[PDB]
């Protein structure tokens, strides 16, 4: 359903370019923002790792700086390789080296968010960013509140052990999104709860939002495994949360849903973004007209002009 | 000048000169100076490259 | 080969001493690269055209 991924990939490429145009390129495209409380924040990091492949996370994290994950469909590419954009032309084979470096940046600790690029045939291309989760702390919430406000698609996670009312993630997603229309919820650590307990949580009306919630337990060949367990586990209580049950779970459906949403919202901001870029192209073109009458010039023409001059002069 | 329908030679010659001269202003600017700016860079690049 | 070395060597010197005096009579031994010629010609053509 390749026509289907491809639209997203070109869109994320575009997200990166608008990002990189210049000083006045205030303009951009949205992406997934991930927020979770402390037990919930541990759940989030684990989930994000579970989502494509295992990656340096957790242990001790300052969580001082965001990490922008940009993913690429990797058909025809055989090695799980992830590289750093600034660390130019450097490709990392083993994610243990990624753990030592990105953790070496976590203990280095500006507020700049490190960009990442990872290529794996198993992963669908995405564009999430993980900022520090709620737990100096005021500084941390200032950033989270910022990032969330603007119309990014916000991914809140919630530990099952904590009640929904309690968790900061979902409550802040309800602070910046009262309609819950732009925000999806993931219920983590759900393997240790009764299925009734899953229906309580995966489906609620107490705080209902479009796009629903997605329960999933997340924790070589680790991908495949987390996949085989997700398939196997619903089997105990296939009824309580299986096909046609109103709830949705496991990593594959959630990734389907994320694709869809990203694709939908980005498609939406696309017109107004494009309008904005046209405005910044019109400005630059007109300046070309008032100044230099839009006439062409290459540096080689400028040097050649001046050298013909200097030679007649010296003769 | 008023016997313009009586002297079609003089008239047509004047129409020809004017057209020639204003046509000549744009011609000079757009073509001639373009030639004076591009010609030396073009000769250098292509000679050295040849 | 060694016994022919003394006679062959002088005979090369002879041919060389001749070449050197021909460089002296023709051109007054003034040095010349192709580039030094093309550069002189190109600098003349650029003054002429402009």
């Amino acid at each position: 359903d390749d026509n289907m991924m491809f639209i997203t990939k070109k869109m994320i490429e575009i997200r990166n370019l608008l990002q990189k145009v210049g000083q006045g390129s205030t303009v951009t495209l949205p992406s997934i923002v991930v927020i979770g409380s402390q037990s919930s924040g541990k759940s989030s990091v684990l989930e994000a790792i579970v989502g494509h492949e295992f990656l340096p996370k957790g242990s001790n994290m300052i969580t001082r700086r965001p990490i922008e994950l940009t993913l690429v469909n990797d058909p025809e590419a055989k090695v799980d390789y992830g590289e750093f954009p600034d660390l130019g032309l450097a490709r990392v084979t083993d994610f243990s080296l990624i753990q030592k470096t990105l953790t070496e940046l976590n203990q280095s600790v500006t507020d700049d968010p490190i960009r990442l690029t990872i290529h794996s045939p198993n992963i669908p291309d995405l564009s999430l960013i993980d900022l520090p989760g709620y737990i100096l702390k005021r500084k941390i919430t200032e950033l989270c509140d910022k990032y969330i406000r603007g119309p990014n698609i916000i991914l809140a996670i919630s530990a099952a052990d904590t009640d929904l009312a309690n968790s900061t993630a979902l409550q802040a997603s309800r602070r910046v999104d009262p309609r819950g229309e732009r925000t999806i919820g993931v219920i983590t650590k759900m393997d240790l709860v009764e299925p009734e307990k899953g229906a309580a949580i995966l489906s609620d009306r107490q705080y209902p939002l479009k796009l629903g919630y997605v329960g999933v337990i997340s924790k070589g060949n680790l991908l495949a495994s987390i996949n085989r367990n997700e398939k196997n586990y619903f089997g105990s209580h296939p009824t309580e949360f299986g096909p046609d049950s109103g709830v949705s779970t496991g990593v594959m459906t959630l990734r389907k849903k994320l694709l869809q949403v990203l694709e939908q919202q980005m498609s939406s901001k696309l017109n107004e973004t494009t309008e904005a870029i046209q405005r910044e192209l019109e400005e630059t073109t007109y300046q070309f007209k008032v100044q230099y009458n839009e006439q062409p010039m290459s540096a080689e023409s400028y040097l050649a002009a001046s050298l013909d001059d200097f030679k007649h002069q010296f003769h | 000048l008023t016997n313009k329908y009586y002297c079609p030679e003089v008239f047509l010659d004047a129409v020809a000169t004017k057209l020639a001269q204003t046509a000549v202003l744009f011609l000079n600017v757009e073509m001639l100076n373009d030639f004076y700016v591009r010609f030396p860079r073009e000769v250098e690049a292509k000679l050295h490259e040849h």
